[PDB]
DNA sequence: ACACACTCTCCAATTCTCTAA
DNA sequence: TTAGAGAATTGGAGAGTGTGTTTTTTTTTTTTTTT
């Protein structure tokens, strides 16, 4: 056979390298200010998400990363279990 | 090995022949006619007059490249008079991330050495009657 | 024989559709 | 309304094939024999 293709998958997201890093650091990473423009602060938010997306899975263009995430995010039950777990933690 | 050892040799090395007063062929001078095909590979001594000298130019020994997408560096070693430069990042990590990145050459981390070429010719008072004088090509590197 | 240009082929990745809980 | 089972369409991996390559002045400085 030819070599099988490599893809983004929920296992990467649920890995310790994955989504927990964002929740462990996002409060410290991003910072808005009224003292800078909308365009300024708006640009700032995307920095962290871009660098994190590269570190996670360098295949593809940033937009493609988001739009790929939509499919697995809506379909996989284990990922959804993790997400309802987050919002239960806030219900705790 | 991570990189070729030639890339970090900061020095040059040369042999100096036997003193004839201690003496072996390397101590005994040959005229440019006596250098037969038997001597290929050996260390010898030659006596004559220099006819022309080239000016110095650089020659590559180890070439260095950068991969754009995965931010990784690779090296190539050159021995022959010509070479083909690399154009694909064959690194295993880069390959397993299916990252078909582009390679670009860099001078700032390549290794060069100084090169010069000359020619030597037999003394006119040693040419046998009715013949035309012969000559040899000399190469020089390093200090 | 050694880099190239071009052709051919198979296989699996993908999205679309139907069914039932 | 979600999701999972089956069918159809497309991409490009990669394997294969054929190919190409070595290789009469006219103007100007200098030596030589000729009138
Ligand atoms: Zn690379």
């Amino acid at each position: 056979k030819r070599r099988p293709q490599v893809k983004l998958t929920a296992e990467k997201l649920l890995s310790d390298k994955g989504l927990p890093y964002v929740l462990k650091n996002a409060h410290k990473r991003i910072r808005i200010s009224s003292k800078k423009n909308s365009y300024d602060n708006l640009s700032n938010i995307i920095q962290f998400y871009q660098l994190w997306a590269h570190e996670l899975f360098p295949k593809a263009k940033f937009k493609d990363f988001m739009k790929i995430c939509q499919t697995v995010g809506k379909t996989d039950p284990v990922l959804r279990e993790y997400r309802v777990s987050l919002f239960r933690d806030e219900m705790g | 090995e991570l990189f070729p050892p030639n890339l970090t040799r900061r020095y040059f090395l040369y042999f100096k022949p036997l003193s004839q007063n201690c003496a072996a062929i390397s101590s005994k001078p040959l005229s440019v006619r006596q250098i037969k095909g038997d001597f290929l590979g050996q260390l010898i001594t030659v006596r004559g007059i220099i006819t022309r000298v080239s000016d110095v130019k650089p020659a590559v020994e180890v070439i260095a490249y950068t991969c754009d997408q995965c931010g990784y560096e690779v090296f190539q070693e050159v021995n022959s008079r010509t070479f083909t430069p690399l154009s694909e990042c064959t690194s295993e990590e880069c390959s397993q991330n299916q990252t078909k990145g582009q390679l670009f050459m860099s001078t700032r981390a390549s290794k060069f050495s100084a090169f010069q070429e000359c020619k030597i010719q037999e003394l006119s008072q040693q040419v046998p009657v009715g013949h035309i004088p012969r000559s040899l090509n000399i190469h020089v590197n390093g200090t």
